[PDB]
């Protein structure tokens, strides 16, 4: 797999997301698969908010896949981490 | 296998709960059965374990009332049969999901699928009780 959000594009990401977000089986078939992708986000955002990114989102901002990517790249853009392959 | 992952029907009467029911899972003895869920399961039999659960966050997800406290990521999940997943402050290393622990334990004369023998915990607040 990708070990490191500047792998992904931007676009990449967000379909990743929308993947966790939206429950699709065709990618997480089993909860234990859903759980791990999970786990796998909070990793590579790095964010501080973690799995809340998702499920329990800042009410300053859309709740949906595009609300996530968009927290995501700021801020990690404005902590000087790396940001997405370009596309 | 554990006591709970035994064949049962579902019994028994849950509570009448307010708009944040799982604000509860977090502090005390948990959050108790919706009674409108109590009420969807009344004599439903269930296989094992992961059978009940999985009726159990479907109706969860189904219910006019609790649906709204939830988000349209955790529906996704709860629809599909699946517990939603805690704050990251009610976290507990790998436990990351809501969890049903019986009040009364079945060794010592606890209902399996009985309503009033069931709440909803975090992992922190469950770990809070039992580590
Ligand atoms: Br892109
Ligand atoms: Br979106
Ligand atoms: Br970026
Ligand atoms: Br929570
Ligand atoms: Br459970
Ligand atoms: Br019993
Ligand atoms: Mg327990």
């Amino acid at each position: 797999m990708k070990s490191k959000i500047s792998e992904y594009t931007e676009k990449e990401f967000l379909e990743f997301v929308k993947d966790i977000y939206t429950n699709n089986k065709k990618k997480f078939p089993t909860e234990e698969s859903h759980i791990q992708a999970v786990l796998e986000f909070k990793k590579l955002t790095e964010h501080p908010s973690g799995s809340d990114l998702l499920y329990y989102p800042n009410e300053n901002r859309e709740d949906s896949p595009a609300g996530v990517v968009k927290e995501v790249k700021e801020w990690r853009a404005s902590k000087g981490l790396p940001g997405f392959k370009a596309g | 296998r554990d006591p709970r992952d035994v064949p049962g029907a579902a019994t028994g009467k849950g509570q009448p709960v307010s708009g944040n029911w799982l604000g509860a899972a977090s502090q005390g003895e948990g959050a108790p059965i919706p009674s409108q869920i109590a009420d969807k399961l009344r004599g439903k039999t269930f296989k094992n374990w992961r059978d009940f659960r999985e009726q159990f966050w479907i109706a969860v997800a189904n219910d006019p009332e609790l649906s709204k406290q939830f988000n349209p990521g955790s529906l996704a999940v709860m629809r599909d049969g699946g517990a939603p997943y805690v704050r990251e402050s009610e976290q507990a290393g790998g436990r990351i999901k809501i969890e049903i622990h019986h009040k009364v334990r079945i060794a010592d004369g606890g209902g399996v699928y009985n309503m009033g023998n069931l709440v909803a915990v975090t992992p922190k607040r469950h770990i809070e009780i039992h580590k």
